[PDB]
């Protein structure tokens, strides 16, 4: 009834499904093997996995999502592993032979095997049923298949489907932390179509999460499973108030208009508030207020800009569990009061609030703790405008003495798509800048 | 009054002919539950051939 | 294996997330290996009774498919 | 045999409105499967300006509740007193409004439009005469502010001699929750200042400095300041339902206090309003009801009231009390102030008395202000408005289905001229 | 009361009833050795509680009857019903038509002349044979032109193999596919085509099988056979018979070939996961990657179609998917047929064989369309017989056995004068 479908791309996200399909279904009842265990036992007042799952004739849930790699080791992993008994096996998409590294391979000439298979699978899942609030897609810069066939993907799918909504997840590179050469010459070339064809694209930087596990946590070395654990916390919150009802609830459709001012200026952060390790929670409070202050601390982002520098131009807040209406509006006035925090001239409301009533829950193994509150605070902010800075330069230092070009240019791509995408992200340094002064 | 007890005692009788309709209702939606369930059996039955 | 008796439950809760031992399609705890690839550390233990939710609050929508069948009302 | 229909919208509306008739329902003594089980005789005998029959004796409130999500609906079946209800009065669509006033002004509710007022045809069919519809929604979202305007507009031109009625949740003005409210905010009013005969300024903030000040609560969740809003809109109407001594129908308000035909919105309040630590200290009496009327900190709109003057003020007691009581405690305030009240009006007090309490009081009041503080909200709205619409911050998201941008600063053609009036009538 | 009687010529015909029989049996109680009303239909009943079916089975080389005779169904037939020839027709029209099929035609005719005096009152012939080969080509046409005027009312249902555009083993399939039709098309009151390479590539991309032999494609035959005649057999809601829907498929007198479709051919894995709605298998059997002989039906308008729903299914359903199958503006339909549909309704859902690859599912379509799709499938056919018949190659042997060299041209105008009807009645008005 107010669904979602969820399409991953890529190896890095087929490990981001990984980890929301292990917590989605811890979420509800549902076992690896679907199998709504309960066993002639009567119950009554459900339907709260429709966003997710769908009940089948048998009475096992299969959930809507498609999985598509150019590689076949990642994927084959979960066709092997405990799994296996959930997934409808057309669903996983696998590929033959991977982009390795490449936008021209991603999006040219291997992705045109593949891209008859995928869109004959969402056709399948989406008139199965009835509507559609939108697709949570996610995938990754630094890749081939990640932002090559990402990019096929977004512009065949907002010509067909059109008015349903979408999202976009994103990992983007870091200052320090790279792991390719690749990576500024996809990393500022993916932008033609996370410009035109996204109606929010969410920015999730490795960095600050390998610096937010050593902090809040007693954690060190962290691996990439606790990565994909802290951000199946925040698409779990964005949803939260389809499934679980509440007093104040914002669907996909609430919080889009309330956070990107011009169709252009859609790249909001995201933070999660109550990160603390399972030892700590037992010693602090992690009040109603306490957790609201946190979300504007700069340790504790998500890409690494210093948030002291922009604007923010509008923040919605996600709170999840037992929060009273009195004590949130307390909290936003106080912001207001610190004149540290800076709020664009021409925006005094400020703010979005939501409230669910289902507590944050916990999973198995994993690091993050058991806690009656929670928040997920959204922001577009002008310090984001400082984040391409380090990129642009990483870009044109590449580009004049013609490194790594000729793999491109030999697969179908012409060398005038590498300098015009120079110029349409030094465009977006001035719409960042033109709408920052004050009148 | 007695037009008026006849009346109460004629919507008495309503409630309780729609009351039978609730429960054959009810009834009717166990059997299909049982149907899928049995769809299900003989399935996993074929698999294990 | 019985969260009623290990935590206080709301009473509605259904039987899936009752009895955590039905989900059966997860990983077995092989002991490691070298050849140990970190993508695989995604969704590597089953839930547990501490895990499940206590209170669960979804959106039914049985009435309101069974009445916005067909076309709303309009006097003809 | 004048009797009301009481429209509800958007989400804001049906925790209000599912809270309006499990007080009502209270007050006239209906069971939740809808069958009368009452005390007194004379409580079921106007049962027919709100309520209407069934078979076998079993009263049906009437209503009509619209959404964009079916979540909402699921939650009032759901609801203690929500079995009264009919299934066919429910009405709602498929995709939500997402906080959009264009979407829930033209692209995603004009498909419900068309059946909620078939709906509403239905219900104003079956009446003897009807005093008025009655509407409740909120000023910062999207399908409140949009359909539940666009319903307002239809109604009225095609029912133009009844007494449209509105309560509205006002947004607060810096302790906000959606980003997009001003855009929301200032929409609305350019349609709603010319199709409503009264109208309610209900602030988020002074619903919760109520909570904290005069009945010191400790965590004040939206459970009541449901019924806050609740007991008002059965306080106004008391007169219309039950006799008294110097009743005043929901007409009869509406003649005494709008002086002219555009300041048409006013501030409320409810007077014996007790924390439960000193509902041993308060005194029954009619002089200490008054002074809880005219309190600053009763006032349940955005804006102090001392900062000008009063242009009307009605007060609608309930209860047993000598009239003379009555009469002469609203003399002594017109007195006692003098340069806080309009001076072109000889007597700017409307009162009014009813004898039949609310359940557990013995009596209450409820008070309306015309005051002309109210301007002072509208220049907040205006100003985060102009600097927003300066550089076109959240803009495209309105623009791109059918809405051309001259639509917005006709807006605030008819908007800055609204804060003006209330400036050449303040003195 | 309503029975039909079957006849299986060649090999062809010899193994489709192999898989009929087997599934007959399971579906009713009958065990192989005949021994447990609704038999009646197809099995004669003796005294003792012996069930034996109205089947002949004929063929010319002795293998393809024996090993009928040597497989577990032996005790089922009365063992005179099983005839044998002493020699095959070497993939020959003429030498099946004339020098082997005069010798046991006799023989063949006087077990249907004791079989059909052994009912009350016939329904119609089942005959089952090919297209490719010697007797199941000729023989065939004789069994048929005598049959038919021997009988005359009495309707049958001819079932053919087509030959496939690239699927193909022999090298005369041209000339006997051509000669087959000139005195076998007016003679059959009803006709039914197949071809290989269509159920090749359903079995290849429906259900999750590669490589599949004769005996999965016999079964695809088998289910779509029980499904027209499970309407006699088994009662139930909107129940047809065999001449309400001839008069209700055939518009003009030789455009009686409909075609064939059955809908939920899809595996217990993907059943498993996959709902099936009778909206969705109506669309899926008007899928244009789902039908049994490669003609697109994209170029073809259809003239008529015929639906039997079998199982769990309710009439407002599948009222509701003929008006969306006809709302699509993807999908053509012929200029005077304003009504277009029949629809026929079973309360017994598709019964299952052991062994095979198919779903028990719960709501099956079997689909009959005559549609002008299929006259772009006999140019194919036209232009192996130009390229053989011109330089004249295969054709000594068949006038050796007995022709002259008009008659090909006879089945070559024959063809002309069906391309030229199927071209005539799908025009504008």
């Amino acid at each position: 009834m107010r669904e979602c479908i969820s399409i991953h791309v890529g190896q890095a996200g087929v490990q981001i499904g990984n980890a929301c399909w292990e917590l989605y279904c811890l979420e509800h009842g549902i076992q690896p093997d679907g199998q709504m265990p309960s066993d002639k036992t009567i119950g009554g007042g459900d339907d709260s996995f429709n966003t997710f799952f769908s009940e089948t004739g048998a009475g096992k849930h299969v959930p809507r999502a498609v999985f598509v790699d150019l590689e076949p080791t990642v994927i084959d992993e979960v066709r092997t592993g405990t799994y296996r008994q959930l997934f409808h096996p057309e669903q996983l998409i696998t590929g033959k032979e991977d982009a390795a590294n490449n936008y021209a391979r991603g999006h040219y000439t291997i992705g045109k095997e593949i891209i008859d298979l995928v869109l004959d699978r969402i056709r399948k899942l989406a008139d199965q049923c009835t509507g559609l609030q939108g697709f949570l897609v996610f995938h990754s810069f630094g890749g081939g298949t990640g932002s090559g066939f990402t990019s096929l993907l977004m512009e065949r799918l907002s010509v067909d489907y059109g008015k349903k909504s979408k999202l976009e997840f994103s990992i983007y590179p870091a200052p320090q932390v790279s792991t390719a050469v690749v990576e500024p010459y996809n990393s500022i070339l993916t932008t033609h179509t996370t410009l035109e064809h996204s109606d929010c694209a969410f920015m999730v930087d490795n960095e600050a999460i390998y610096d937010i596990c050593r902090r809040n946590l007693d954690i060190e070395r962290p691996t990439y499973t606790n990565l994909n654990r802290l951000i199946g916390q925040i698409v779990s919150s964005i949803t939260a108030s389809l499934r679980f009802d509440g007093a104040l609830n914002v669907d996909l459709t609430e919080f889009q208009t309330n956070l990107v001012p011009y169709p252009r200026i859609h790249f909001p952060l995201a933070t999660y508030a109550p990160v603390i390790s399972a030892e700590k929670a037992y010693h602090e409070q992690l009040s109603v207020a306490e957790i609201t202050n946190a979300c504007f601390e700069p340790a504790n982002q998500m890409v690494k800009c210093d948030p002291r520098h922009g604007k923010y131009m509008a923040c919605c807040l996600l709170y999840r569990g037992d929060v009273v209406p009195k004590d949130v509006n307390a909290a936003i006035a106080t912001i207001k009061t610190k004149r540290t925090i800076q709020f664009v001239d021409w925006c005094p409301t400020g703010f979005k609030v939501g409230i669910n009533y289902q507590p944050p829950t916990v999973v198995p193994g994993g690091d993050l703790a058991k806690v009656q509150r929670a928040v997920c605070m959204l922001s577009n902010t002008t310090a984001i405008a400082e984040a391409w800075a380090r990129l642009d330069h990483k870009f044109d230092l590449m580009y004049a003495k013609r490194a790594f070009v000729h793999w491109y240019v030999g697969e179908g791509m012409e060398e005038g798509e590498f300098s015009e995408a120079r110029e349409d992200m030094a465009a977006l340094e001035k719409d960042y800048e033109e709408v920052g002064v004050d009148s | 009054y007695e037009q008026m007890k006849r009346d109460a005692e004629i919507e008495r009788i309503m409630m309780e002919e729609h009351d039978r309709l609730l429960k054959e209702e009810s009834a009717k939606q166990e059997r299909r539950n049982k149907e899928r369930a049995q769809y299900y059996l003989d399935l996993e039955k074929q698999l294990e051939d | 294996e019985k969260t009623s008796d290990y935590y206080r439950i709301s009473e509605k809760l259904p039987v899936r997330f009752n009895n955590p031992g039905w989900f059966h399609g997860y990983g077995t705890k092989e002991a490691v290996s070298m050849y140990r690839t970190s993508n695989q550390t995604y969704g590597s233990r089953a839930p547990t009774v501490h895990e499940m939710p206590k209170v669960f609050y979804p959106s039914s929508n049985k009435f309101s498919r069974q009445h916005a069948a067909f076309g709303m009302f309009q006097s003809h | 045999m004048r009797e009301i229909v009481h429209l509800q919208a958007g989400q804001c509306g049906n925790q209000i409105g599912a809270k309006f008739w499990e007080v009502i329902s209270d007050e006239h003594g209906i069971d939740p499967t809808g069958t009368y089980h009452g005390d007194s005789d004379l409580q079921l005998e106007r049962i027919n300006v709100y309520y209407n029959e069934a078979t076998g004796g079993k009263y049906v409130p009437r209503a009509v509740l619209v959404d964009l999500e079916p979540g909402t609906m699921d939650s009032v079946r759901s609801g203690p007193f929500g079995q009264i209800f009919r299934p066919d009065n429910f009405v709602f669509g498929q995709s939500g409004a997402g906080n959009n006033w264009a979407k829930g002004h033209y692209t995603e509710g004009a498909e419900l439009v068309d059946s909620v007022l078939d709906v509403v045809r239905k219900e104003a069919e079956s009446c003897d005469c009807l005093q008025g519809f009655q509407l409740t929604h909120s000023l910062g979202g999207g399908t409140g502010s949009g359909m539940g305007t666009l319903l307002i507009s239809k109604i009225r031109e095609e029912y133009p001699d009844r007494i449209m009625n509105t309560f509205s949740v006002v947004p607060s003005p810096k302790v906000s929750d959606t980003v997009v409210e001003p855009y929301n905010a200032t929409l609305s009013v350019h349609q709603l200042v010319e199709n409503t005969d009264e109208t309610y300024c209900i602030d988020n903030e002074a619903l919760y400095d109520i909570c904290f000040r005069t009945l010191k609560l400790t965590t004040p969740t939206y459970g009541d300041l449901n019924h806050l809003v609740s007991a008002t809109m059965s306080g106004v109407t008391t007169c219309l339902r039950f006799p008294g001594q110097l009743n005043a129908d929901l007409r009869k308000l509406a003649v005494n206090m709008v002086p002219f035909p555009r300041l048409h919105f006013f501030m409320p309040g409810f007077a014996p309003l007790t924390s439960r630590g000193s509902q041993q200290y308060r005194a029954l009496t009619v002089p200490e009801l008054t002074q809880q009327m005219f309190d600053a900190k009763n006032m349940m709109a955005a804006c102090d009231p001392r900062h000008g003057r009063y242009l009307t003020v009605a007060a609608v007691f309930r209860g047993r009390m000598s009239m003379k009581e009555v009469d002469e405690q609203m003399l002594n305030v017109q007195n006692k102030n003098s340069s806080y009240f309009v001076e072109w009006i000889p007597n700017n007090v409307k009162t009014a008395v009813c004898d039949i309490p609310p359940r557990g009081l013995k009596m209450s009041a409820t008070f309306i202000g015309n005051s002309t503080a109210i301007q002072e909200l509208f220049k907040r709205i205006s100003e985060q408005f102009t600097a927003m619409f300066r550089r076109k911050a959240f803009l495209h998201w309105y623009t791109g289905e059918g809405m051309d941008e001259m639509e917005f600063t006709e807006a605030e053609s008819n908007m800055n001229d609204l804060v003006s009036e209330y400036q050449q009538y303040q003195d």
